[PDB]
């Protein structure tokens, strides 16, 4: 009844975005290196 | 919800990180899937 006390404080939303995106980068690079995506066909 | 009118911070944080994975993986999954079919589909 003042600070509704955000159920979504700005930091945590912001932090989760960076971690999820960083994880995507590592996965994309790994797939590319294995040629998984170069594998278009043998 | 019923006290944590504010969902647990860790839960929210984890959920966002998971959503990012789904968003990033969908475009890639569609691409990967289409190649597999063009590649696997025996002509």
């Amino acid at each position: 009844g003042a600070l509704e006390e955000r159920c979504i404080p700005i930091w945590w939303v912001l932090v989760g975005v960076l971690g999820g995106l960083l994880l995507l980068t590592i996965l994309v690079l790994a797939m590319w290196k294995v040629g998984f995506f170069k594998r278009n066909r043998p | 919800g019923e006290s944590p009118k504010c969902p647990d911070i860790l839960v929210v944080l984890l959920s966002v990180m998971g959503a990012i994975l789904l968003i990033g993986l969908a475009p890639l999954l569609i691409w990967k899937l289409l190649i597999t079919i063009h590649d696997r589909k025996e002509f």
